[PDB]
RNA sequence: GAUGGGGAAGCUCCGUUUCAAAGGCCUGAUUUUAUGCAGGCCACCAUCGAAAGGGAAUCCGGUUAAGAUUCCGGAACCUGG
RNA sequence: GCUUGUGACGGCCCGUGAAAAUCCACAGGAAGGAAUAGUUUUCAUGCCAGGUCGUACUGAUAACCGCAGCAGGUCUCCAAG
RNA sequence: UUGACAUUGUGAAGAGACAUAGUUUCUUUACUUAUUCAAUGAAGCGGAGCUGGAAUUCAUUUUCCACGUUCUAGCAUUCAAGGUCCCAUUCGGGGCUGAUCCGGGUU
């Protein structure tokens, strides 16, 4: 048998991220005295299209504390933040659509976006167009906070780790149809090599477990188990059920 | 721009070929304003930090 | 006060740059440097054994001084003086004939570790000195042990380096002695007693306590501070 | 005592003292001789009817002139072999590996008669 | 693609600022003298990789059996001192 | 009018369409400089110097690849009525 | 993937035998120093004190909080001006303070 499609990404010869025209690592600020202790401003001094991301970055300057210089960020810009806006960070900062607080920081219901995952991760989590994360409470002692990912998710993270107020840029990109082949095209040409995908009940035995046979099918469950070996899990892994979800899903 | 004479390189007022004058003009205006104003908070919160 | 003014700094977070102040605790030490100081930070954090730990009981400056300066008394020979001793004992005995003794009995401090501990066996040495350093530390360890079964008074001085001087070496380890000049025969035991005070009476007591267990500071006050509130309202 | 004070978060090398060298026994025994001297710079006179047809209309010497030499080392060493004065000088690599030079005499000589001085015609 | 490293019996493999004490300029200090210490900067971390990308600066006329924005004549321009 | 070059604009994107050396300015005011004499080499003029290697010619129904002087293949600029 | 053994240490509540003394063994939950994850040209951590002040005083504190920056697309660097002490009064230049102590565990 050959080496199926999906085992090739692997060593990503030809399948890596198209990375030339990026504007840089979208990152918090690197949490320092200022913004654990009280607060610091920046200036968002343009807000720009970053290549193969959806939601416009916003890059944001500020002082350095400890040296004669400026420092240079890059954000993801939450909807609605502005070119000459001041920003600010740290423990004692303001409520405001742009700011970044620890979590503890903000009261109950919030909507803050770029989220840290441990503090001082500088980022991880609601990062997409549109996505943000709630907050449903939080936990006075040991200082956690419980949050509703994008996904649906509920998470518990440290109250120390921090957001950014708001939803993020860019949102409802998705409600517009691609339309053409081309746009896709386009559209995956700023982000990998994973487009055009190829039926495997269309290829032979040799490519796929889905190749083969005088009609086009696949011939076997192709709900394929978690503990599979790399070269069987095509298909729908893993899956706890499938067909059309009928009725209200959301989270419980 | 090394091999032609200074005043091919700046207009003569502050910031000279750096800034756009009507962009020099803001700046001025701007720094004035605000190191008043940031008196105008002197007295203020001293007037606060002293009859509260 | 006359074309000169006074308008300070506000060093608080949002304004005007932070001054140079002494980071001398927050360096990025070599490697090497970790090495050392976090070997002596694992060392004290664990339970050490009674057998080992009944070191860093050392002398104190004191009674310590007292026997740097009664054994200095009896350095050994240097290559002048021995060099010396041959021309007054080369053409002084081979000529003048005598029984190889026309030279004095020397009095002399005993040394080196092989040498030492024979002696310890031999019943003969009469007062033991061991460093508190020497990083092969199971070269010593069993000397303290040995000295009370052979029932010889001992003591564990601090510096590896120090007893070496008073021997003409680098290093020593160990110091003994079996002669004394009846000059100092005297002195010899008002230090043996004190020695005996705090190490040799002090062994059996000391091998049932277990050194170290130590927390860093920022747990103990972490711990002072719990165990303080937990208890009294 | 008491310690020492870093205002710096980080620690450099120790700039300590380099030192010279001083030998025991010579590098070589004894130096070469000038491997590029006047005589291996310039090898021969180049005489085709038309090098001469330069040197006869244009006040140029010809040269066939060691590969591993440029343009200093000719010019210095034309004047020095044959007492005249270089303009500029020219050099090109013949299809052969042999290193022609356009030598070229201040407005004062006049290569025709230094030509069959050296003698050559 | 070297380096400190970490793997691998090993040919080697991994990593490129990465778990490293990584390195060098403007000048003052000499008026035993040639170059140490004195300042203060900089923490920049190799290198290879485009004769179509980036890029200091040249033109006209004349000339050869065959070269020429390259020689000759004349008129410029750039860089380093 | 043809070709080309350039401008101010306009359409297009879930595509918004490189990097580095390098060169200029700016803020800053460490410093250094005048009356019997200083400051200027970003103004003009004047002096020396610019090494190394390639440079012919073919680029195709014969100078390349196709066993060859092969109806094949092999990137490109100029382009009159 | 799942178990055991090794790497593997230190506390407490509860059980487990000689059969109701603690040498030893585990269920729950604590400790940091092995091991693991992250960050930063290891920059401000931990402990105490100043100051205020919410606090109500049940003899005085029995305590918990804070303890330089928010209308503006400016400016923020020369060990810092100030204050003060020295060098033997040169131009220059040094301490201390301005910037609270104590522990050297970068967080
Ligand atoms: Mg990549
Ligand atoms: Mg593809
Ligand atoms: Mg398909
Ligand atoms: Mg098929
Ligand atoms: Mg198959
Ligand atoms: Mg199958
Ligand atoms: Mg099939
Ligand atoms: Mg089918
Ligand atoms: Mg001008
Ligand atoms: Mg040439
Ligand atoms: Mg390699
Ligand atoms: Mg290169
Ligand atoms: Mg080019
Ligand atoms: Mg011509
Ligand atoms: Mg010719
Ligand atoms: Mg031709
Ligand atoms: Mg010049
Ligand atoms: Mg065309
Ligand atoms: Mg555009
Ligand atoms: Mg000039
Ligand atoms: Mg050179
Ligand atoms: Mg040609
Ligand atoms: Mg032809
Ligand atoms: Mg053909």
């Amino acid at each position: 048998g050959r080496v199926i499609r999906n085992q090739r990404k692997g060593a990503g010869s030809i399948f890596t991220s198209h990375t030339r025209l990026r504007q840089g690592a979208a990152k918090l600020r690197t949490l320092d005295y200022a913004e654990r202790h009280g607060y610091i401003r920046g200036i968002v001094k343009q807000i720009v299209h970053d290549s193969g991301r959806g939601a416009p970055l916003a890059k944001v300057v500020f002082r350095d504390p400890y040296k004669y210089r400026l420092r240079e960020e890059i954000f993801i810009a939450n909807e609605g933040v502005h070119t000459g806006q001041f920003i600010y960070a740290g423990k004692k900062a303001s409520l405001n659509v742009g700011n970044v607080l620890p979590l503890g920081s903000v009261p109950e219901g919030t909507i803050v976006s770029n989220v840290e995952e441990k503090p001082g991760d500088r980022g991880a989590l609601a990062r997409a167009s549109g996505n943000y994360v709630i907050i449903i409470g939080h936990n006075p002692d040991e200082n956690k906070t419980r949050v509703r990912l994008p996904s649906g998710a509920k998470k518990v993270i440290s109250s120390d780790a921090r957001g950014v107020i708001g939803v993020i840029a860019g949102g409802g990109r998705v409600d517009k149809p691609l339309l053409k082949a081309g746009r896709a095209f386009h559209k995956y040409r700023l982000k990998r090599n994973s487009w055009p995908k190829t039926r495997g009940v269309a290829m032979n035995p040799v490519d796929h477990p889905h190749g083969g046979g005088n009609h086009q099918h696949i011939g076997k469950a192709s709900t394929i188990s978690r503990g599979a070996v790399s070269g069987q899990k095509a298909g729908l892994i893993a899956a706890r059920r499938t067909g059309l979800l009928r009725g209200s899903q959301k989270t419980q | 721009y090394a091999t032609v004479s200074k005043t091919h390189k700046t207009v003569s007022r502050a910031y000279g070929g750096s800034r756009c004058a009507n962009c020099v003009k803001e700046r001025i205006i701007r720094a004035f304003l605000i190191e008043e104003q940031k008196i105008v908070k002197k007295v203020v919160k001293e007037q606060t930090e002293a009859a509260k | 006060n006359p074309l000169t003014h006074s308008t300070p700094k506000n060093f608080g977070i949002g304004q005007a740059v932070q001054p140079k102040r002494n980071l001398s605790r927050y360096v990025k030490w070599p490697e090497y440097v970790r090495v050392q100081r976090q070997k002596k930070i694992l060392s004290i954090r664990l339970k050490v054994p009674p057998t080992i730990a009944q070191f860093q009981y050392t002398l104190d400056r004191n009674t310590a001084a007292e026997t740097f300066k009664l054994f200095n008394k009896y350095r050994p020979e240097t290559a002048a003086e021995k060099k010396e001793r041959l021309t007054k004992e080369a053409a002084a005995v081979a000529e003048a004939k005598s029984k190889q003794d026309a030279s004095p009995k020397p009095y002399a401090v005993k040394y080196g570790l092989n040498h030492v501990v024979a002696l310890i066996e031999n019943k003969k040495a009469k007062l033991v000195l061991i460093a508190n350093d020497v990083d092969p530390i199971e070269l010593v360890v069993f000397l303290p042990a040995l000295c009370k079964k052979m029932g010889v008074p001992y003591a564990i001085v601090k510096g590896k380096a120090r007893l070496g001087t008073l021997v003409n070496q680098k290093t020593s380890a160990v110091a003994a002695l079996t002669e004394v000049r009846a000059e100092d025969e005297a002195a010899l035991a008002k230090l043996v007693s004190t020695i005996d005070a705090n190490f040799a009476d002090k062994y059996d007591e000391v091998k049932k306590h277990w050194g170290g267990g130590i927390l860093g500071n920022k747990a103990q006050a972490k711990m002072d501070k719990r165990a303080k509130n937990s208890d009294s309202a | 005592k008491a310690l020492k004070v870093r205002t710096s978060a980080t620690f450099r090398l120790p700039k300590t003292l380099k030192l010279a060298r001083a030998p025991k026994y010579a590098s070589k025994a004894v130096p070469h001789y000038n491997r590029l001297d006047s005589y291996k710079v310039i090898e021969q006179p180049i005489t085709s009817e038309t090098a001469m047809k330069k040197v006869e209309d244009g006040n140029i010497l010809v040269f066939q002139v060691s590969m591993k030499a440029n343009k200093y080392q000719i010019k210095k060493a034309v004047k020095e072999l044959y007492e005249v004065d270089v303009l500029k000088v020219n050099t090109l690599v013949r299809p052969n590996g042999t290193k022609k030079a356009y030598v070229r005499l201040t407005a004062d000589y006049d290569a025709l008669d230094i030509a069959n001085r050296i003698g050559y015609i």
